[PDB]
């Protein structure tokens, strides 16, 4: 029966939506996650670059390039978190638009079915009555 | 800090989870309420 398939594929669609689902909150997590990371790996930075400062205060140009260094690097460090960032935040936008695009498809699917099933059943229907109609009374006069 | 920066991933997990599929009609809904607050404004006008 195609009420049935079609009723079926949409199912199966429920379980393919739902896991879209839970990829854009797994992705949603990455992205708050690698963002958490190049926030702290900035303030470190900073906290560094005062270590130099205080180096500098001190004389120790020797710990103030050291301290330098370390900045230079964390702040590599969140420049390489920030380009992984934006991979994720792009996924996250095309998983976001690949699910608005699919509940939109199924439920038009749905409906635009759903109309031509009852039209269908209607048309059946009335050809059936005028097969039962077309038939009767004639025989009935005929035979009396 | 090692333990808390795993709860700070965490949350920047559960952000990313709730803000995923948070997209709502509700943004436009806060639109009304500040035209509605407008209104009372208005009222506040004519009573002065």
């Amino acid at each position: 029966d195609p009420e049935k398939v079609l009723e079926q594929a949409v199912i199966d669609m429920q379980e393919d939506l739902v896991q879209l689902r839970q990829a854009v909150a797994r992705t949603i997590a990455e992205e708050k996650r690698t963002e958490q990371r190049l926030n702290q790996d900035t303030q470190e930075a900073k906290k560094w670059e005062d270590r130099a400062k205080l180096a500098l205060t001190n004389g120790e140009e020797n710990l103030a390039r050291e301290a330098l260094a370390r900045k230079k690097s964390l702040t590599d460090t969140a420049a390489a978190y920030q380009t992984q960032l934006a991979q994720q935040r792009t996924m996250s936008e095309n998983l976001r638009r690949n699910l608005a695009a699919l509940e939109a498809k199924i439920s038009e699917a749905k409906t635009k079915k759903n109309m031509l099933q009852a039209r269908a059943k209607a048309a059946k229907a009335n050809a059936e009555l005028q097969q039962t109609l077309g038939g009767l009374g004639t025989s009935s006069a005929t035979s009396a | 800090f090692e333990r808390m920066e795993n709860k700070v991933l965490d949350m920047e997990a559960t952000s990313q989870a709730a803000g995923e599929l948070a997209g709502f009609g509700i943004e436009n809904q806060f639109a009304q309420l500040e035209a509605s607050s407008g209104v009372e404004d208005e009222l506040a006008a004519l009573k002065a």
